[PDB]
DNA sequence: GCAGACACTACGAGTACATA
DNA sequence: TTTTTTTTATGTACTCGTAGTGTCTGC
């Protein structure tokens, strides 16, 4: 029998906001350590990494290990009519294809039991290599949400490059460039607003903005955004929240070639 | 472990050896795989010939357990795949790297020539532009359905269909397997019932399995309704040696006994007659009438009056044949 | 890194690699040397070289400014209404430093997929910034291409290519990459080719993979024989009411797997262009619709197709 | 610049006395744009088909001392020079020509917008500014609405006081059917092979080209007598390997050849007529009839046509059998249109373009047969809603 | 070599939007006395004719004399992204491609450098305005951008007739009248609300609301405006900066008068 | 001669789109007591009452009993002309058939008349039976559109079950079962969110969900909503609106299966 | 703290065409 | 030397107009 409670109702609100036009279907994967999702998305070109530990929900059983594939669209329905500031309950039993919902109404009277129909789907195993990255910046999640947003008003693919400096965002477009340089914005009054570069060797690539815009949306979860880059691994954008557990989105470099000339 | 699967899918060629038939053509793509060379394939063919199985052991071949989720993009027509699919998905799954291990992706576009005319011919730049990144593999049954753009764009092998001393020892294997008490005539019943196709085969062979116990002649037969030669060729011999109300009583009464369809029996008369050497204006003659109620059943239509049709088409041609002389 | 396929590996880079249409290429590397290149549309079949023309072209005319001069859009793209008001306008009227006898090139390729809207919109463009930006076109249909476009620009044509023409490059790609071979072998690769190039490199890299040598069965083992040229004698004898032998092509056709509408889509292609009476050509024609008919409708066996042979065989004999 | 420029571009005409269209439209283009000098320019003084416009030059005007037609609408195959007839007359008369095309936005609140702006205000200069004639180009393109913003600006009784122009390529658009009784129709044939084979010869004179008169009147008889697409054509052929053209390059179908957009009752007549006396061959007339009526396009109005006119002919198969199978080709054409729009098989609209050849064989003739437009169905569908 | 450091960014965003659905273009004419940017429409409508001091900038250095011409939606896409107090370098190359600009407009050391692809133009040249205008009056430039925004509420034309009193705005149409009475606004303590008359012969002309719509955009640009009109010549309205330049607004009449 | 003025603009914008969707006419029945209002949908299944007295409007005169019919296609799209807050009356002669309202245009200068004809359809009075039903209950108005909205998005027919602890919403689709359970909200500081059961019978009766989201667009016209329940009587939405009158609806529940032991 | 304005995307609606 | 209009049943594709809505400006 699993059963998790979550504490607060604005976090699943937040983590589905960011995934619904992105994730096709959720994929949770429940053990004793918590809750896991490791799923593509549908061009297979992105990828989500999302671990809600055990110590964040308000109480965690889980019996045997499950998998409990659903739909996202299904869930993006359910999520909508959820409040910000109740307690939301996911319930599943051993061998049967419920998956509940219960949480409690705006108005805060009455309870709101929603099922939802388990998929069978047999997805492989995913292998993350959890290896060094040769860049590692700290940024604010208000910020790297802007930038992005930023320059996909100039193109569609930007050339975000990192060194000792800092990081720098580039958009070749149609009208021109758009060359974004920020770098050591530590000394503010605030914690989350700061720019730290932790490795050394540089890396330039390309990624799609539609991609990178909706890593964006996960904002209100964290206040401060971890980016990991290297020449062979792809980009990752680290989301830690606060009590709960952390989110990873992976994205793949583009191809690009070089003119002839 | 034992699972509830329809014999087609819980005996798939999962690998490259499992299948049987077109040996060059396997031998050839064997070859591309291991030398890494892999082309833009089209492989086409009538149905139940291993089209969609060899692109899915070579996946398999291809790409690890732990890396087949971001390296193989297969979309089908259960799948929208529209204009807005080929510009989205399929391009930046083109072209874009991967994400765990590098190396050449593949797009399985099964059941291609479902495709709409506009995404095909947007398909062709993204075959093109990103040959060094990534693969396409286009799946159909009717080749005039995909634009001769991507006709060229893509090296053709025809799946054609199985010969009956080929599927021979696939059947013998799921026989084996599945503990089935088959007899020779069972075989060939099997091997001529199926026409080159290996779907119908295992689908005949587990409806009789399960129906009688026992896959013999008779019971094929029995199973899926069909015909025996002898009562064809006793049909002929009736439509061809006497008179209207007899060969009308007797033909009425084998369909009554037997509970044949009129459908397979006018596709075995059609093959009786090319084999006996009919007179040219004959041969049309029959030809033209068959075909003529052949069409007439596909529709509300009185199968009784279609029988009578049928003998008559010969009924006709009886004082021709015999004035030639 | 890996390996390209002999159709992008072997893709010319110079005019002067481009084998067939020999007036028009030449013309081509002229305007290449010298400069001053009107708009242009290039049609042909599929595999001639038009893509690889246009492309080498811009790459002659602008060379180390290519990144900044050209507008290459494709089918892949967008391409709709708003693009050519928005993207391929505001590229005409960018200013780009060229030097003399050098505008800049927006190649529209495979523009039988813009409709009609676009190229009307793409009219006044062409015609207002012509002293700065030039158009490439390239397309298989060309008539979709609308009437004031192509008064616009110099409309080329291309033809197939003939069996020499393949031949040349194909040894050129047997000397560069070793393959042994037979002239029987390349005979076959041309036989199997049918004037398309991509096709010709395609067979000769799938028969030396295959198998590692260039003869007639090694060929024939992985590639197919082309289908109307065999439909051509089935129609042929269905004008002289030869139905045995017409039956005999049709069920060898019947036996490799060809469905029932690509055998009669070969048979209408073949009593298109057939040499033959006007009136029985007529008659033929109908009565192939009035099969087909039947095989859309969702009756499409054996019986059907020799029912329709059959048919054509009294077309003849019925006066 | 000459290795700058386009051969179009630098070979336009600048000035009046060199343009190549038929010197009666731009006389008569030219009349109605002085006619509007009274209102415009505050000035007394300037300084069949023809009989209908040369009765619309002298029928006065109207009590707001403007022309009854305010606006001039060019129609016509293209490459002739209607745009450069419209700019040259424009610039020819004071005017400043304020052009509009089919790559604006063409919206009705733009459209409304622009022909505000382009005619409803003075110009910046002040005294000795250039008044505004506004040009629409493609304006069989536009929507209905766009056009009917067009008829509401041009009937305001917010007054018109400045002369509107507007150029397309068919006449017979569904968007321009109110807009056809209010204009000044000024439809342009075709250009005269004499002027245009001068204007050739003086184009490749310029730029050190030899050519026979009877080579460039080949390629004016190959290009349908489009100027933009023979000065095209030679600007191709020419470059500087050789200088003296041949007659086999043009002959030649690799270059200069494009596709027509044929006219119906073209198509008609080339189905209901044999050609004047090589091509007398059967086989040369089937694929012509074939690719012409192929090329028309509206394959329903084609098949309307054929129904609406094959009876009027004088029909010499007085044992109706030609008729019998004329009607069992159009029952087949009408099969092939319910099976392909009932089963969603597309593939059999392939053999109705073969119906204008089943016609065109069954029905040749060496008359000349009076086609008129079909007009019987249409009729009978609006009788049997009403 | 151009450069040219704007001291604050407020001068260049209130610019663009005035004249962003105004006219399809900028022509920046740059020499060394200034930034001189004359543009008309394609209907020749409005004519904007803006003059940018060289002692008005940060830095200013002009090597050779350039002509800049940039697309307004392409440059109105830079400002949204710049910051209204800050240092904004428009810097180009003698014969370049391409206009820069760079700033740091969110002030956490953020390193903006946006480039725009110049867009060559025929040159059409006109060489003086002339102005010898017969009324010329002051106004602020915040009860000028209120009245056009009250007349276009009823309206969708303007007559503006000048007196000895004052300015005169009128309108009709189905919904109603509306018209304003100007008088003498000289007895306040603010200097920029007096509306000062240095006019003779009093004329009477239509304008187009949109137009003057767009003219009034520049409102926090410049304290008071200056409006001059006379008959057979264009309306001008002035907003005179306080220490960059100048800019100036050129409207035609309607035809139909009244 | 019959003539009666509202005393707000509102009370009629806001009334005339939750029958536009719903009904196809508006049968007005002048008394004078007030004026009656009984339509039926053309499925035989919403019924609608809406009756004003008197006493609310500005004045009303009303000399003989007359019936007048009007279509809906053209009264909604004179509503969306018609302004807000602005004043509304209805006029009709006795022997005319033309149906003329006089309100105020939307820049509050000019006077706007409509006309309309009057439709002669041979109707009948149905006749409610006014029994004492088995369920009673009281829900907020702008609570209760929230509930059935919620269950448009699982399935086409929602179950109302009404015991003694609440009312249940229930809808099984093929996402999942969605319940909910309204139960003693009297403890809040707003009188018009006092959840309460005023019967004590149950019943559990299956309904269309398209109805009930039409009877779900009278809502801001009252602040409460009054649902009663019975065994086979159809279920009533009752809305005490403003002052002037009260409106009732009617809809009739759905088939049983064949659930035989 | 709450009313007005700005562009944003999702959604409703109209139309063409589908072969060689 | 001669031109008006809406029917075929889905499916896709394109294009354009409209309406909640997130967010910014101001007193
Ligand atoms: N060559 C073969 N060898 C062995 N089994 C085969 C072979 N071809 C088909 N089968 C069997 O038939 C099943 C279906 O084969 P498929 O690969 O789906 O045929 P297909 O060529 O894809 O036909 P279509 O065109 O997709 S309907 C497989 O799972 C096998 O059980
Ligand atoms: N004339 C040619 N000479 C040499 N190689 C050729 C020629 N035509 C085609 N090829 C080869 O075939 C490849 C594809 O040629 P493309 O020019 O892309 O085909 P295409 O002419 O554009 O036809 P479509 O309509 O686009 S499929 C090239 O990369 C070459 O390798
Ligand atoms: N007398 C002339 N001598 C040489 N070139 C000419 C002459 N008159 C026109 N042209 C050119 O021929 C072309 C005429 O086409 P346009 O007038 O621009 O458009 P159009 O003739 O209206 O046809 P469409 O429908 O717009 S394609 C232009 O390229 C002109 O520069
Ligand atoms: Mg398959
Ligand atoms: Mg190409
Ligand atoms: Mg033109």
């Amino acid at each position: 029998m699993f059963e998790a409670r979550l504490v607060q109702g604005s976090i699943l609100k937040k983590v589905l906001e960011a995934l619904k036009d992105l994730i096709n279907e959720a994929c949770w994967d429940i053990s004793s350590s918590g809750v896991n999702l490791q799923s593509m998305d549908s061009s297979h070109v992105s990828l989500v990494q999302l671990t809600l530990r055990s110590e964040g929900f308000d109480t965690y059983r889980c019996d045997r290990n499950l998998a409990m594939g659903v739909n996202l669209t299904s869930m993006s329905k359910i999520l909508k009519c959820a409040g910000n500031e109740d307690i939301i309950t996911l319930r599943a039993e051993d061998n049967a294809d419920t998956l509940a919902l219960v949480f409690e109404a705006p108005n805060q009277e009455k309870v709101s039991d929603y099922e939802m129909k388990l998929m069978d789907l047999d997805v492989e195993q995913l292998g993350i290599p959890e290896q060094e990255y040769s860049c590692v910046v700290k940024m604010p999640s208000g910020e790297f949400a802007r930038i992005c947003r930023d320059l996909s008003h100039i193109g569609d693919a930007v050339v975000i490059s990192c060194a000792k400096d800092g990081v720098k965002f580039s958009a070749s477009g149609e009208l021109g460039n758009g060359n974004i340089k920020l770098s050591q914005t530590s000394n503010v009054d605030k914690e989350e607003e700061a720019v730290t570069i932790e490795m050394n060797e540089p890396v330039q690539l390309t990624f799609a903005l539609r991609y990178l815009n909706f890593f964006t949306k996960a904002t209100p979860l964290s206040s401060t955004v971890t980016l990991s880059m290297s020449a062979d691994v792809p980009l990752v954008v680290e989301y830690k929240i606060a009590d709960m557990g952390h989110l990873k989105y992976y994205l793949a470099p583009k191809i690009e070639d070089e003119e002839g000339s | 472990k034992i699972r509830n699967l329809p014999w087609v899918e819980k005996y798939r060629p999962q690998t490259l050896n499992d299948l049987i038939s077109h040996q060059d053509i396997l031998s050839t793509i064997q070859k591309f795989i291991n030398e890494d060379r892999l082309p833009h394939l089209l492989l086409y063919g009538p149905p139940g010939t291993g089209k969609t199985s060899t692109i899915l052991a070579c996946a398999k071949q291809l790409y690890k357990d732990k890396e087949f989720g971001s390296m193989v993009l297969e979309l089908n027509a259960s799948d929208d795949r529209g204009i807005d699919i080929i510009r989205g998905p399929i391009l930046s799954f083109a072209s874009t790297r991967t994400i765990f291990k590098k190396g050449f992706k593949l797009v399985i576009l099964d059941e291609a020539d479902a495709m709409t005319q506009d995404a095909q011919n947007a398909l062709r730049r993204v075959i093109e532009k990103f040959t060094e990144n990534t693969r396409f593999c286009l799946i159909c049954n009717y080749l005039s359905k995909i634009i001769p753009a991507l006709q060229s764009r893509c090296t053709r092998f025809r799946f054609g269909p199985l010969t009956p001393e080929l599927m021979v020892p696939r059947l013998e294997h799921v026989v084996e397997e599945e503990k089935v008490d088959i007899s020779e005539d069972g075989m060939k019943a099997l091997v001529t019932l199926s026409s080159g196709d290996m779907r119908r085969a295992l689908n005949i062979l587990q409806s009789t399995n399960m129906a009688f116990g026992k896959v013999t002649e008779e019971t094929v037969y029995t199973c899926t309704g069909h015909p025996l030669k002898s009562d064809i060729a006793n049909i002929l011999d009736w439509m061809l040696n006497q008179d209207f109300t007899t060969a009308y009583r007797n033909i009425t009464e084998l369909k009554t006994l037997k509970g044949l369809a009129l459908h397979d029996i006018l596709t075995e008369i059609h093959l009786f007659v090319h084999r006996v050497d009919f007179p040219s204006s004959v041969r049309i003659h029959l030809l033209t009438k068959m075909a003529d109620i052949e069409y007439r059943l596909s529709v509300g239509t009185n199968e009784k009056i279609q029988l009578s049709s049928l003998i008559a088409a010969f009924q006709v041609t009886r004082d021709l044949i015999v004035a030639e002389a | 890194h890996y390996e390209l396929p002999w159709v992008e590996k072997y893709r010319p880079v110079k005019l002067n690699e481009i084998v067939g249409n020999e007036d028009t290429v030449s013309r081509l590397e002229v305007f290449a040397r010298e400069g001053n290149v009107p708009n242009i549309i290039i049609a042909g079949p599929p595999g001639t070289g038009k893509t690889t023309s246009i492309l080498c072209l811009a790459r002659a005319l602008l060379g180390p400014a290519l990144k900044d001069a050209m507008l290459e859009l494709n089918a892949s793209n967008d391409r709709g209404i708003d693009v050519v008001r928005n993207k391929i306008k505001m590229f005409a009227q960018q200013k780009v430093t060229l030097p003399k006898g050098r505008h800049k090139i927006i190649i529209l390729d495979e523009a039988d997929s813009m409709t009609d809207g676009a190229q009307q919109a793409l009219r006044r463009t062409m015609e207002i910034y012509s002293k700065t930006t030039r158009f490439a076109l390239a397309c298989n249909a060309s008539d979709k291409i609308i009437e004031p476009i192509q008064s616009r620009c110099a409309v080329l044509r291309y033809t197939k290519l003939t069996d020499a023409q393949i031949l040349t490059r194909l040894m050129n790609v047997i000397e560069k990459e070793r393959v042994p071979y037979t002239d029987d072998g390349l005979e076959a690769i041309i036989f199997t080719a049918q004037g398309d190039m991509r096709q010709a490199l395609n067979n000769l890299q799938s028969t030396f993979s295959g198998f590692g040598f260039i003869n007639s069965e090694n060929v024939f083992k992985v590639c197919d024989e082309p289908h109307p040229l065999l439909v051509k004698e089935m129609i042929q004898h269905c004008v002289n009411a030869n139905i045995d032998e017409a039956y005999k092509i049709l069920a060898h056709l019947w036996h490799l797997g060809y469905s029932p509408e690509d055998i009669i889509g070969n048979i209408f292609r073949v009593c298109k262009t057939f040499q033959m009476a006007e009136y029985l050509k007529l008659e033929f024609i109908k009565e192939i619709g009035y099969t087909h008919m039947k095989i859309a409708e969702g009756v499409n066996s054996l019986l059907q197709m020799a029912g329709l042979l059959a048919r054509l065989c009294q077309k003849t004999m019925a006066p | 610049a000459s290795s700058h420029c386009l051969w179009v571009d630098e070979f336009a005409p600048r000035h009046y006395t060199e343009l190549l269209s038929d010197d009666f439209t731009n006389r008569c283009l030219l009349k109605w744009l002085k006619l509007w000098d009274l209102v415009v320019f505050g000035h007394e003084r300037p300084s069949s088909h023809e009989q209908v416009l040369e009765e619309m030059l002298e029928a006065g005007l109207d009590p707001s001392q403007r022309p009854k037609q305010k606006v001039a609408l060019l129609c016509g195959p293209p490459g002739l020079g209607k745009t450069t007839l419209a700019h040259v007359i424009a610039r020819h008369a004071g005017y400043s020509v304020v052009e509009m095309n089919a790559s604006d936005d063409r919206s009705p609140e733009v459209f409304r917008t622009r022909i505000e702006a382009a005619t409803q205000m003075e110009s910046v200069l002040g005294a000795g500014g250039k008044p505004n004639c506004l040009v629409i180009d493609e304006i069989d393109g536009a929507p209905v609405a766009a056009i009917n913003v067009l008829l509401s600006i041009l009937n305001r009784k917010g007054l018109l006081m400045r002369p509107i122009i507007c150029i397309c390529n068919d006449q017979f658009a569904p968007s321009l059917r109110q807009l056809k009784q209010q204009a000044f129709l000024l439809h342009f044939p075709p250009t005269l092979p004499s002027r245009l084979v001068q204007r050739l010869q003086e184009v490749s004179l310029r730029q050190g080209m030899r050519a026979d008169p009877g080579v460039l009147a080949a390629l004016c008889e190959k290009t349908d007598n489009d100027i933009r697409a023979c000065i095209n054509t030679l600007q191709f052929l020419y470059s500087r390997g050789q200088r003296e053209l041949s007659v086999r390059d043009v002959q030649a179908t690799r270059v200069g050849l494009k596709d027509q957009r044929r006219g119906l009752f073209s198509v008609w007549q080339e189905v209901f007529q044999l050609p004047r006396a090589s091509l007398t061959s059967a086989s040369q007339r089937f694929y012509r009839v074939l690719h012409a009526a192929a090329s028309a396009g509206e394959h329903e109005k084609v098949v309307q046509g054929l129904f609406d006119n094959f009876l009027r002919l004088r029909l010499r198969d007085s044992s109706l059998g030609a008729v019998c199978v004329a009607l069992d080709w159009l029952a087949f054409d009408d099969l092939l249109a319910g099976a392909a729009h009932h089963s969603q098989s597309f593939q059999l609209l392939r053999y109705p373009p073969f119906l204008p050849v089943a016609f065109h064989v069954l029905f040749a003739s060496s008359h000349t047969p009076r086609i008129t437009f079909p007009s019987s169905q249409q009729e009978a569908q609006n009788r049997m809603s009403q």
